[PDB]
């Protein structure tokens, strides 16, 4: 039963510097592992055959070799927006293993949010719920946090947050922080807001709307 | 030229057989070889086999003979993969690929089919749109979007405009809630101008529950 492995889980690298990604075994075979890359939420792509080349692929921003119980692919960020994971094959023989595969974070300047908030839809009232949400559209990095405030009353536990992957283009970030409760427990107040305390900002920008107009 | 597209997503009950299909559109050729692949949300991938329209002798894969087999066509060339005996395990997604690196020099992938193996139903799931308030102005520019509340089945697709739109995109990935429940929130980024009767849909689609609504926005 032949194994593989890419000992290292994630990876992280600059806008523009090369980075090299590893992958071992325990047999020895040449001109025959290939790698792939899954796009994220899309199908994955044959990035290489026998380390050699591959349909449609870069020029060779992205390039690494090594047989036996040892190999590598190194990218140099030439042209490279691409953020995604990517996996090696023993093509060689069955079972035509593949491998534990790295994350790619692309580290970039940190980036402010633009913050707008939504009252729940008309619609949902038809329901007893009320679902608020505070979005957060393009920035960086990873790590912050958030506050909700109703009428100077802040909330715990009722609120639920959904974080995206990385954009192509800019590698800004999106998160939507999602407040729910009964529209009993919504009706019961005027004034609500989040309250985002971001790396990259200097004081928690706290955004509100009232309700009613 | 190739399209090689499977059948949509499925859901069924533990304990039953299932049988995936994924077509051929250009690859009418005998020469190609095309693989099974298994791939959980937890990011692991696996090689379930293979075959080849010319004796196939490729069936199965250590760890997983007796849980899969796969069969050909010869209307349409639609290789067939036969799954039974499922468990939450095999809950994946799963692909097909035709690469003959002896005769071509390119390849595609399947759109991909998702399977839910689990007790629970088909729910259709609930859209309410995101109006943009006086508040959702940052600069003359605008945002809207809409949420898409309580689906068990995970495979949700939300178009904006038919297919039309894609500037400024953030669909999110689907976050559990206490309900044991779904939810997403698909949003855009538009200009403030916009407001004189420039008309947005939410053209999402539920495809196990067939429940395809496509919900217009408007502020307020």
């Amino acid at each position: 039963d032949i194994v593989m492995t890419q000992s290292q889980k994630f990876m992280s690298t600059s806008v523009g510097d090369r980075v090299s990604v590893t992958c071992k075994a325990s047999q020895n075979v040449d001109t025959n592992v290939a790698w792939y890359q899954k796009k994220p939420g899309q199908s994955p792509k044959a990035l290489i055959y026998s380390a050699s080349y591959r349909y449609s692929g870069v020029p060779d921003r992205f390039t690494g070799s090594g047989s036996g119980t040892d190999f590598t692919l190194t990218i140099s960020n030439v042209q490279s927006e691409d953020l995604a994971e990517y996996f090696c094959q023993q093509y060689n023989s069955y079972p035509y293993t593949f491998g534990g595969g790295t994350k790619l974070e692309i580290k970039r300047t940190v980036a402010a949010p633009s913050v707008f908030i939504f009252p729940p839809s008309d619609e949902q009232l038809k329901s007893g719920t009320a679902s608020v949400v505070c979005l957060l559209n393009n920035f960086y990095p990873r790590e912050a946090k958030v506050q909700w405030k109703v009428d100077n009353a802040l909330q715990s536990g009722n609120s639920q947050e959904s974080v995206t992957e990385q954009d192509s283009k800019d590698s800004t970030y999106s998160l939507s922080s999602t407040l729910t409760l009964s529209k009993a427990d919504y009706e019961k107040h005027k004034v609500y807001a989040c309250e985002v305390t971001h790396q990259g900002l200097s004081s928690p920008v706290t955004k509100s709307f009232n309700r009613g107009e | 030229e190739v399209q090689l597209q499977q059948s949509g997503a499925e859901l069924v009950k533990p304990g039953a057989s299932v049988k995936l299909s994924c077509t051929a559109s250009g690859f009418n050729i005998k020469d190609t070889y095309i693989y099974w692949v298994r791939q959980r949300p937890e990011q692991g991938l696996e090689w379930i086999g293979r075959i080849d329209p010319a004796n196939g002798n490729t069936k199965y894969d250590p760890k997983v003979q007796g849980k899969a087999t796969i069969t050909a066509d010869t209307s349409s060339n639609t290789a067939y993969l036969q799954l039974s005996s499922l468990t939450f395990e095999d809950t994946a997604v799963y692909y097909c690929a035709l690469e003959h690196g002896y005769y071509d020099v390119m390849d595609y992938w399947g759109q991909g089919t998702s399977v839910t193996v689990s007790s629970a139903s088909t729910k259709g799931p609930s859209v309410f749109p995101l109006a943009p308030s006086s508040k959702s102005t940052s600069g003359g520019t605008a945002a809207l979007g809409c949420l898409v509340k309580d689906y068990f089945p995970e495979p949700v697709t939300v178009s904006w405009n038919s297919g039309a739109l894609t500037s400024g995109v953030h669909t999110f990935p689907a976050v559990l809630q206490s309900s044991g429940l779904y939810s997403l929130s698909s949003v855009v980024t538009v200009p403030s101008s916009s407001l004189g009767t420039q008309t947005y849909i939410c053209n999402v689609n539920h495809k196990p529950s067939n429940t395809k609504v496509d919900k217009r926005v408007e502020p307020k």
